[PDB]
């Protein structure tokens, strides 16, 4: 159940690892080739995994429309890099090492079981409150003053993408007078100023 | 009276995962947030009461890893001190966890 572990902290559950639509991960019942009180951990580590799906399940659906919301995606992409290259490098010592246990994975896979449940609630807002337009810009910004480094240093990349779409919609408007928008996502809707969507620093 | 009659070094095993944090465990079953040990538990030697003792000792030292386990989950699941209280507290444990682990191999 080694190699079923890691599969099913990539998204592919199995019949050991069940999968539902409404908890997520959990492991089924007792099974007689694991220890009576080891499940515990494997609940724990599931965890990790329920909020990777939903990473998923959110990016592939990109579900609201806009640009910088769709862009707000594949920044998410980068960050979750680390998390599919760390697991991955699991499988040179299990292929090396056979005999290897389960307690291993877990005081390797730690500091990845920080930094998703504070960016996981970040994407819930989103969900929850229809956060359409640039406010996303300030929804990022205001966690981002987060006191975990790790979490800090995380949605700093999303922003330092996030930004890439405004510079570019601010650059072919403030050198050749047209704007490029059809969702009213930019600041500037005889033009006007919008200041309940201008972002707050 | 009946006894499980546990082997020897399935005990350092699950000593470690009380080092560890972890919950339910067959041995150090708590009850109302404090670890205590079972009472069918007994060796080939130890005559069923140092093991009792022995046991008892590092289930105290239990309850200083698993108050603190709770502390830190009651914080993950903007005070920004409690929560940066906990990654240096969360910090120490990593390090810690490591060197049980390493026994373990």
């Amino acid at each position: 159940m080694i190699h079923e572990l890691l599969l099913a902290l990539s998204g592919y559950p199995g019949s050991i690892f069940t999968w539902n639509k409404r908890s997520g991960l959990q492991v089924s019942q007792d099974f007689p080739f694991l220890h009576p009180s080891e499940t515990s951990v494997l609940n724990r580590l599931c965890r990790l995994g329920t909020d990777y799906i939903r990473f998923t399940e959110f990016i592939e659906q990109y579900t609201l429309h806009g640009i910088y919301l769709r862009a707000f995606c594949t920044g998410l992409d980068s960050v979750l890099q680390p998390y599919r290259q760390a697991l991955l490098d699991l499988e040179q010592e299990f292929l090396g090492d056979p005999h290897l246990s389960i307690s291993h994975v877990n005081y390797f896979l730690d500091q990845f079981q920080l930094l998703f449940p504070s960016v996981m609630v970040v994407v819930e807002q989103i969900k929850s409150q229809k956060i359409h337009g640039c406010q996303i810009l300030e929804t990022v910004y205001k966690h981002s003053c987060g006191g975990l480094p790790p979490v800090r240093s995380a949605l700093e990349k999303i922003l330092a993408v996030c930004h890439g779409v405004m510079y570019k919609q601010l650059s072919a408007w403030m050198l050749h007078g047209l704007l490029l928008d059809q969702h009213e996502e930019f600041f500037i809707k005889q033009f006007s100023l919008r200041v309940e969507i201008l972002p707050s620093y | 009276d009946d006894r499980v009659l546990v082997t020897e070094t399935q005990v350092i095993r699950e000593t470690l995962w009380l080092l560890s944090g972890v919950k339910k465990l067959f041995i150090f079953q708590l009850i109302d947030g404090k670890v205590t040990v079972r009472n069918n538990i007994i060796v080939t030697h130890l005559t069923h009461s140092c093991l009792r003792s022995v046991l008892e000792q590092i289930a105290a030292y239990g309850q200083v890893v698993f108050r603190l386990q709770e502390f830190i989950d009651e914080v993950m699941g903007p005070f920004r001190t409690y929560q940066a209280f906990m990654w240096a507290l969360y910090k120490y444990f990593i390090s810690f966890k490591e060197e049980l682990a390493e026994i373990e191999k």
